[PDB]
């Protein structure tokens, strides 16, 4: 595990581009690093994972426009979506595996008019 | 060197190779490999130390023990040097390096 | 005639029958499974240093399958098997890039000079490529590698010569240059790496030339001159020292020189701090330095940066500081391994680096002597209630200060345990009021003491004491905190091996031949041997024992009254 500072607090349109950026620090080569997004009185589910080998795996309905690409030089999660819509309107978080020990830096609020 | 017939490692008690392995049981007390080289050359010895064994360093009749079994050298293996000194009263015996069941496993 | 060399039994005979057992004839490979798998994937699961027997490597390569499915398993396999003819090299590179990417921390085991194949070397750096933060924490051990660096060099430096032939004189190596020429922070770091190892290796001085043309930017060559003032200002500091005078004279001396000193800092240009590559310095506060009464006469100054705030540094010369040095950043690594268990043991990662071959820089704190403290203060209590004194209106309880203080006390204890640092005294053990332990004077350590070799603990009376009145708590928290960080260590100790295996394998100070050696030590303190961490317990009552002796044997007692009288 680490400890990660990731913000993505702010308030758009429905349509527009919100970027999202994860900093790490502690140890570094992560086994996983991913996003996810969950409301109040419901559920968080997997959104956006990348591994270490370089692949990376999305949703089923952000899929397409959530993308998540990870930047290495300073160790940098980057994950970028659009066309945001009513129902992705939530509180979103970070997560990352590292050596099998779960790492939660902090979570955001995103609104969605 | 501030003292000589030391050693460099803690349970070592003299002037001797490198660190190695050891054990223990419930039936006995514990015990620890030891190597005596000659800049490459090393032997297969038993940790021992004379500097707490001064309050009963009773090894006479271990000492005789010794001397006449490894004085005879039978198709057994006999023992290279067992003594005691100021320092170290660790034990010695011939470089092997192979028990009969490990090596049973090892050379099929 | 004839040799006899290194009534016996051999090596290489071992190494005929074994070979001779090799065959591995009909070439069709099954995929069998069974519950055999998971105690084969145990087999895998040992140390990266660990040497493996015979049918365990032979069951680890009929366990291609699996070995290529486990990402742990794959440097294990690889070590497994030895490459000579281009037969087994064949299949062996061929499943190198077709085996799953390992993990970056396990990628240091065949980053050593233990695996020369250039197909390794060469997929380590593809898997390298990727250059984080910690890399810059890792070039420590790159400029280990860097000194490793070199086999079979007479064809590359021939192959250079031949492009120097024309004009006169006025690979991870690429990797390495990329990543130096893409940050200038990290090229810095990279040159002030080089610095140190081109007095040991001549070739390095010219390997900074090289580093210097690996960079295409000059913007940071500008800075890197300005910081090579420092070399000049380090040779000022030396022609301070060359004079023999009085305390207060060259005091005074000093005051002077730091005032000739500060003409020259406003004089030339901001330039990189030594304490963190970001920050950069403006100036310095003339009044505001200090001199050691030491006799390696450091030199102690604050100077404000282009934040507008004092930074203490503490500077010495005419020494090999690499060894507490490398340390520090050991410490400082070791630091992060605990943050990554998102518990923190509040140990002050002092700041430590080697500018010339003789000279040295550090960040300075608030070091207080353990005889200073308890001679004047009497006692550590008063001490720690000077900065912030707090009384409880229950028990007068004190708070993170005394917090913050004791797990420092148990972190360090752990920490001399596991690297096994010598040389630790009264005069090497320092108190910052920031409520940190320090410790300094790390050149003998690996198993190596003044005196005879010690426990592993460097836990003295008076701390024994002071947790020892509130042992109910505090050493029933402290052993909490020591049983946690050696489960923290033990788990990730396997890179922190590969890299010191690596790091012992380049060259060290005080340690030689000690490495192998060393390395078994540091895993029988580790005992990685024993799935048992009972081995803390019995640290722990050896604490017990420190302050009163079990009295098993008069030389037991008398090892006690040692052990007392040493401290």
């Amino acid at each position: 595990q680490v400890q990660l500072q990731e913000s993505g607090g702010g308030l758009v349109q429905p349509g527009g581009s919100l970027r999202l950026s994860c900093a790490p620090s502690g140890p570094f080569s992560p086994n996983s690093m991913g996003w996810y997004r969950q409301a109040p009185g419901k559920q968080r589910e997997l959104v956006a994972v990348m591994t270490i080998d370089g692949r990376t795996n999305y949703q089923d309905s952000v899929k397409g426009r959530f993308t998540i690409s990870r930047d290495y030089v300073k160790n940098t999660a980057y994950l970028q979506m659009n066309n945001l819509k009513p129902d992705d309107t939530a509180v979103y978080i970070c997560n990352a595996e590292t050596r099998g020990f779960m790492h939660w830096g902090q979570g955001t609020q995103v609104t969605v008019s | 060197q501030a003292s000589p017939s030391i050693a460099i490692f803690s349970y070592i008690d003299v002037l001797e190779e490198v660190h190695y392995v050891s054990q223990l049981n419930s039936s006995r007390f514990l015990k620890t490999c030891k190597a005596l080289d000659p800049n490459g050359e090393i032997v297969i010895k038993v940790f021992i130390k004379p500097k707490d064994q001064y309050s009963l360093r009773p090894f006479l009749q271990r000492i005789r023990a010794q001397s006449f079994k490894l004085g005879q050298l039978p198709h057994v293996l006999n023992y290279s040097k067992l003594i005691e000194t100021n320092r170290a009263g660790y034990m010695i015996r011939q470089h092997l390096k192979n028990n009969l069941y490990d090596r049973l496993s090892l050379r099929p | 005639r004839e040799i006899m060399n290194t009534n016996d039994p051999i090596e290489e005979k071992y190494r005929r029958l074994e070979r001779a057992s090799k065959n591995a004839n009909l070439d069709k490979q099954v995929k069998p499974d069974i519950k055999k798998r998971d105690y084969l994937n145990k087999i895998i699961n040992y140390p990266p240093g660990t040497k493996l027997t015979a049918h365990e490597k032979g069951s680890i390569w009929k366990y291609r399958y699996y070995l290529m499915n486990n990402k742990k398993a794959l440097t294990k396999l690889l070590q497994s098997t030895n490459l000579r003819e281009e037969s087994e090299r064949v299949e062996v590179l061929e499943l190198m890039d077709s085996w799953a990417e390992i993990d970056i921390d396990d990628a240091l085991e065949l980053l050593g000079s233990t695996f020369k194949n250039l197909s390794v070397r060469s997929y380590a750096v593809n898997r390298l490529k990727k250059a984080s933060d910690k890399e810059l924490e890792l070039y420590l051990l790159q400029l280990v590698e860097a000194v490793c660096f070199e086999n079979l060099s007479t064809f590359s430096d021939k192959s250079n010569s031949e492009f120097t032939i024309v004009d006169a004189v006025s690979p991870l190596a690429e990797f390495l240059i990329r990543r130096a020429l893409v940050n200038p922070r990290l090229g810095s770091f990279f040159y002030w790496y080089l610095k140190s190892e081109s007095e040991d290796k001549p070739y390095l001085d010219q390997i900074l030339s090289s580093f210097w043309s690996r960079l295409d930017k000059k913007s940071r060559n500008i800075l890197n001159d300005q910081v090579r003032l420092i070399n000049v200002l380090r040779e000022c500091c030396e022609t301070i020292k060359r004079l023999k005078d009085t305390t207060a004279k060259k005091m005074e001396l000093l005051v002077h020189l730091l005032e000739t000193k500060v003409r020259p800092l406003v004089k030339v240009r901001p330039i990189a701090l030594p304490l963190d590559p970001d920050v950069l310095i403006c100036d310095v506060c003339p009044e505001t330095s200090k001199v050691f009464k030491s006799s390696l006469s450091p030199l102690k100054i604050t100077f404000k940066t282009t934040l507008n705030q004092p930074y203490h540094l503490m500077f010495k010369v005419g020494d090999d500081l690499r060894q507490d040095q490398l340390v520090v950043q050991i410490i400082s690594l070791m630091n992060e391994l605990l943050k990554n268990e998102n518990v923190d043991l509040k140990l002050t990662p002092y700041k430590i680096l080697a500018t010339g071959p003789q000279e040295g820089a550090i960040e300075f704190i608030p070091n207080d002597t353990l005889a200073s403290i308890l001679s004047k203060y009497h006692g550590i209590l008063g001490y720690l209630k000077l900065h912030y004194p707090d009384e409880n209106a229950t028990l007068g309880v004190q708070g993170w200060v005394l917090d913050n203080f004791v797990k420092s006390c148990a972190g360090y204890c752990v920490i001399t345990y596991i690297l096994g640092v010598g040389d630790r005294h009264l005069d090497n053990l320092l108190v910052t009021p920031d409520g940190h332990f320090f410790h300094a004077d790390f050149g003998y350590i690996l198993g190596q003491d003044p005196k005879p070799f010690p426990p592993l603990m460097k836990l003295p009376p008076q701390i024994i004491e002071a947790f020892g009145g509130a042992e109910s708590s505090n050493y029933d928290k402290f052993r909490s905190y020591c049983f946690v960080a050696y489960s923290i260590l033990r788990r990730n100790a396997g890179l922190i091996l590969n890299l010191f295996e690596l790091m012992k394998t380049s060259n060290i100070p005080d340690i030689r031949i000690d490495p192998n050696g060393a390395i078994l030590r540091v895993r029988e303190r580790f005992n990685l041997n024993m799935s048992e961490e009972d081995a803390t317990v019995h640290f722990q009552n050896l604490i017990n024992d420190s302050v009163n002796a079990l009295l098993p044997i008069v030389i037991d007692h008398l090892h006690n009254l040692a052990q007392y009288w040493r401290t």
